[PDB]
RNA sequence: UAAUAAUGGUAUGUACUAUGAGUAUGUAUGUAGGUUGAAAACCCUACCCGCUUAGGAUUGCUUAGCAGUCCUUCCCGGCA
């Protein structure tokens, strides 16, 4: 069987983000805003939330745990292909000294 | 039916397990077949002139016996006889359709009877989703350990 | 005419998994050291 | 919108605000202003307490109780006092959201709020390179 | 591509959507589009120590 | 661009930070936990307690910042008591950054520093309209 | 029903200190009674709440998957 795998440490930050410019002046959740240049970001924060994504989605691999966001937002993803291979059970072996 | 016990169900719930068992229901399963006419030959057939006022007087004036269509004529179909019908002589039998028992028909079903790989798999993920939200918040108990 | 109701186990031996298993990020985590506690153990068992 | 807290009891060192429609919330703001002299010259020196106090009933335990009665209000209290001299409210400015900034990641980040600490946190000083 | 949601909470100031990591400027976590990944085709088998 | 600094004394209640480059300042984080019945119904209360120390000499004379002019240093201390609930966290930490903007409001962008003080100050709670 | 007390505790506020939550103090010791004294009421009764003991509940039922409880006993704790 085949299985689709998120493939974590080959990512790349490709500088199409749009951060978004308050008018009102505050963390205001409403009224107007204008779209910044990304050159706003600083790129010490940028790493320290990419590796934080990078750990995350190490940590979601190869578990089938999560699915696809409702509005697309992924996970740590896996896709089963056609029917998913039986797992064999953890065995034991127990021994006790007399 | 096809009902399985668990043994001390209550004694198992108080220990603390989860229990699922195989289940059937006392369904039933029926079929009913009605029969009907079956054509085979026709020949002789006949023309009836006789009445044509079958349908109702939908987009007419209704004024006594008088079918107003306009303001200056109208029609009796009691009268107002203008559509000519043939009749004709069928030679008709009875046709009784056949099915398949409900026997084997639920035979067929219950060999069919597959669960959906997708329901599943969206199931397990919507578990495994808060098993990780309390792994995560869980972690750090054996370090403090 | 068919109505009928059927519950079915999820068949363990081949479904059944697909989880987390949180026996793993638990059992590869901390019981080495924690085992590791036996320095502690000699230490009191010494002064026992 | 937020509901806006208004004053309770006003005084030239205490000033407290409480909600019209609930008033067991509370925001009390104490201030205590001493002289301090160290370098050979008087230092204007602000002990500005901040105390919030807000009350939200029961963890709400579920069914049994869940018809006309909840179990009594706990209470919810964070404290903050700032200290310094008043000639240097500016870098005062600065540590204080840097103080912000440092608690987020052990509490409002961090699991520091159920109880367990982390020292692999990443916290920073007020000055920068 | 997609975008990076639950990244972090830390420094950023959180009003609704928007994630302020200044005093006025702000980002939103489902419309950082500037993220290159690559996801694979896997054959996978059990195997027993 | 700031410089992070790294703990000192590791404890299960208490961790402190401090910088290498700067040993005056430095900030701690110890917090005591609690088994409580409030409304004879348990309660997990955790009171997470944070202390941040800045020891920064800045007297700094009128437009004197010329030579070597060394100043005494003088305290800047901030110390903040968060406890509550550990099952009401969630809403523990909506309160929470209420307290950042009320204090914010009156202290940071306000004039209570110098040690004044404004009943008039747009002081808001944790719920909304 | 109960007194001598060792009343080393706890929680909540006060003043000092504080690169400390340390110092000292007031108050109260789940809910009401009896009781001198050491009135921070020691202790017994009654009622609630949380432990512990080992027994049980229709243990099966279900055209759905239940259910995360209930009762008694041992049972120690919610001021000494």
């Amino acid at each position: 069987m085949n299985m689709y795998k998120w493939v974590p440490e080959s990512i790349r930050d490709s500088g199409e983000g749009q951060p978004s410019y308050s008018n009102n002046g505050d963390y205001a959740p409403s009224g107007p805003w204008v779209a910044a240049g990304i050159h706003t970001m600083p790129q010490s924060l940028r790493d320290s939330m990419r590796n934080s994504i990078m750990v995350t989605a190490q940590a979601r691999r190869d578990v089938i745990g999560p699915e696809w966001g409702p509005d697309g937002r992924f996970t740590g993803y896996a896709s089963v292909i056609g029917t998913p291979d039986p797992k064999p059970a953890d065995i034991v072996n127990k021994f006790t000294v007399e | 039916r096809r009902p399985v016990s668990n043994g001390n169900f209550q004694q198992r719930v108080k220990a603390g397990d989860i229990v699922v068992a195989p289940y059937t229901s006392d369904g039933k399963i029926t079929v009913k077949l009605v029969a009907g006419q079956k054509d085979i030959s026709s020949t002789p057939d006949y023309d009836y002139r006789i009445d044509s006022s079958l349908a109702s007087s939908a987009g007419f004036v209704v004024a006594g016996e008088r079918w107003y269509y306009t303001k200056r004529h109208f029609i009796i179909p009691r009268y107002f006889q203008n559509w000519r019908m043939r009749r004709r002589k069928y030679v008709t039998g009875w046709v009784m359709p056949t099915f398949y028992s409900p026997k084997e028909i639920f035979n067929r079903l219950k060999d069919s009877l597959v669960p959906d790989t997708g329901l599943v798999t969206q199931v397990w993920a919507d578990n495994n989703t808060k098993r990780m939200d309390f792994l995560t918040a869980m972690a750090e108990i054996p370090q403090t350990l | 005419d068919i109505n009928f109701y059927t519950r079915q186990v999820i068949d363990p031996r081949l479904c059944g998994g697909l989880a987390f298993s949180p026996k793993l990020n638990l059992f590869r985590y901390l019981d080495a050291m924690s085992l590791s506690w036996n320095r502690s153990r000699l230490k009191i068992s010494r002064a026992t | 919108a937020n509901k806006p807290m208004q004053p309770i009891t006003s005084t030239a060192n205490k000033i407290v605000w409480s909600d019209p429609t609930r008033l067991s919330t509370t925001f009390s703001a104490s201030l205590l202003r001493q002289r301090v002299k160290v370098g050979i010259a008087e230092l204007n020196n602000v002990s500005g307490q901040y105390v919030s106090v807000y009350k939200r009933p029961a963890p709400k335990p579920e069914g049994c109780a869940d018809a006309c009665v909840i179990m009594p209000n706990e209470n919810q209290s964070i404290r903050t006092v700032i200290s310094g001299s008043a000639e240097n409210l500016a870098t005062l400015k600065a540590e204080w959201e840097t103080h912000k900034r440092n608690v987020d990641t052990l509490f409002a980040s961090g699991n520091a709020g159920l109880g367990f600490l982390d020292p692999t946190a990443a916290i920073v000083s007020s000055d920068t390179t």
